[PDB]
């Protein structure tokens, strides 16, 4: 699954 | 509002305490109360608002994904009912955030840094709604429009290494890949964002350099998964 | 009860789903509803009840400790007010659990395994109340009495490697060290428990052996900290 | 801090 802003 | 009787400064102070205590539902309630005082939020306060709701909805999204996977495999009413309960609560949190943005954070955001931050949030919370939607088409369009307006402002008004600009581009690329079935668009956006940030690092301090490269790592990580 | 209209079996099924989804507040509500149906709980169901409330109160205890530490260092009203809010919510959860035990899980527990489990829980939730109490004396006595009654039954009716007996002795030793200011008692209990379990491992299957030694590791870890 | 049952 793609990674979004943390 | 249950926070209507608390001073704005006290709500902000308690949101910071809630963050340290990992009490993210409390944090979100304190920040919603602060927003509802009607004054604009500072950079720090916008970050507190974002952290709080990201953590609340993050837990709900993680639970929904577990339950939806169990429901898919089994295909009584219990799994569907409980997935629906979690879904409804997630939609309620997203609707709350979108309501704060529409009444009246976005319209009162009187400079580019603030407006971009809030339009990015609008895209994010429509994206979370899209993850659970079946309409889905209208939600996807609302997310894309918010993200694109934020991108247009960010490209005119912020440098390519600005962390809000980077985080916006990152999340819009995730939208393209995971929501809009537009993997080519996702890859193109992540690549152009990464390269333009790379070419701007020479302008940064040691501290800004660490800020920007941290987010660039996530762009790299996605490109590695996507290509 | 908000769960009064749901079937007992459906509440249990949803508690298991909530556990997989890491939705521990939901899990606790489902299990409270199941308890309130008035039938006894099986071993599995007792474990679900315990897991749910342990996780709920665990988060509250972690938050309270953060806030109490901040409050102590600073010695406006905000830190105290928020610590008090978290404290009140923690006390409310403990009172709910103790209420389920008193109405009517303990009195209806018609064998030693069940009665020990519930008396251990009673000790645990009075211990959590004692952590935040200032009376504190009465709460400490209620915890000790519940734990001691559980110990007396467990020593007569269960082998020394039984995991409930081990977990009871572990938690009573923590009570002695952290609550009752009785570190010698804590050390003595942990040591005797560990040694008596060691001498009984030869009676166990490969599976029971892994069960028991896992809990024995925690006794060892405390003895290393305490001596 | 002492460790309790997990
Ligand atoms: N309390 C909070 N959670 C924050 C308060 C402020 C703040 C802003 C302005 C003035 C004072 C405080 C924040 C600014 N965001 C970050 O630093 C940040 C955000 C995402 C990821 C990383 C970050 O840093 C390293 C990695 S986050
Ligand atoms: N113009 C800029 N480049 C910034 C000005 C301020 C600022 C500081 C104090 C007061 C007012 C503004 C910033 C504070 N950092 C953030 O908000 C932030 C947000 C998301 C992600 C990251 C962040 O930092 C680390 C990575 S960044
Ligand atoms: N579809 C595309 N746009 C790509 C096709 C190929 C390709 C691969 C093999 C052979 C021929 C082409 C690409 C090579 N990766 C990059 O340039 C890149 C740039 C920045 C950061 C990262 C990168 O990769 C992972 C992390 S990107
Ligand atoms: N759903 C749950 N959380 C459980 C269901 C059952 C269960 C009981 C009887 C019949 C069916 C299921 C449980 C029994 N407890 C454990 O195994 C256990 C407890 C603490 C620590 C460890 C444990 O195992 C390895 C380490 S826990
Ligand atoms: N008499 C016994 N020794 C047991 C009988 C049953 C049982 C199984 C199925 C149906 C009914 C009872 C047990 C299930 N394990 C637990 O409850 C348990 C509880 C706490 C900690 C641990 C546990 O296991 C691993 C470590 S242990
Ligand atoms: N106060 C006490 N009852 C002890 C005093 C000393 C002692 C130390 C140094 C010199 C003289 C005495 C003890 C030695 N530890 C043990 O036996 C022990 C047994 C089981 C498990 C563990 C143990 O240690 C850590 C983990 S225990
Ligand atoms: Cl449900
Ligand atoms: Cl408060």
């Amino acid at each position: 699954r793609s990674l979004s802003e943390r | 509002g249950a926070m209507g009787s608390m001073e704005r400064a006290s709500l902000i102070q308690k949101a910071k305490l809630a963050e340290q205590a990992e009490r993210y539902e409390d944090m979100a309630a304190f920040m919603k109360g602060a927003v509802e005082k009607g004054e604009e939020l500072s950079c720090e306060e916008r970050n507190l608002l974002s952290v709080a709701y990201k953590n609340v909805v993050g837990g709900q999204r993680a639970a929904w994904r577990v339950l939806s996977s169990i429901e898919q495999k089994s295909n009584g009413p219990e799994v569907r009912e409980y997935r629906e309960k979690v879904e409804t609560e997630l939609q309620g949190v997203c609707d709350t955030v979108l309501g704060l943005l529409d009444s009246h954070l976005i319209k009162e955001a009187g400079d580019a840094e603030s407006r971009v931050f809030y339009l990015k949030m609008k895209g994010d919370y429509y994206r979370y709604l899209a993850e659970v939607a079946t309409d889905k088409k209208r939600i996807i369009d609302s997310a894309r429009s918010a993200y694109q307006e934020a991108m247009d402002i960010s490209k005119k008004e912020m440098p390519p290494t600005n962390p809000i600009r980077l985080g916006l581009a990152l999340n819009f690329s995730v939208f393209h890949y995971e929501i809009a079935n537009s993997p080519e668009e996702a890859i193109s956006l992540a690549k152009t964002t990464f390269d333009e940030a790379m070419a701007d690092l020479h302008t940064l301090s040691e501290d800004s350099y660490k800020d920007s490269t941290l987010i660039m790592q996530l762009l790299r990580d996605n490109l590695t998964l996507w290509t």
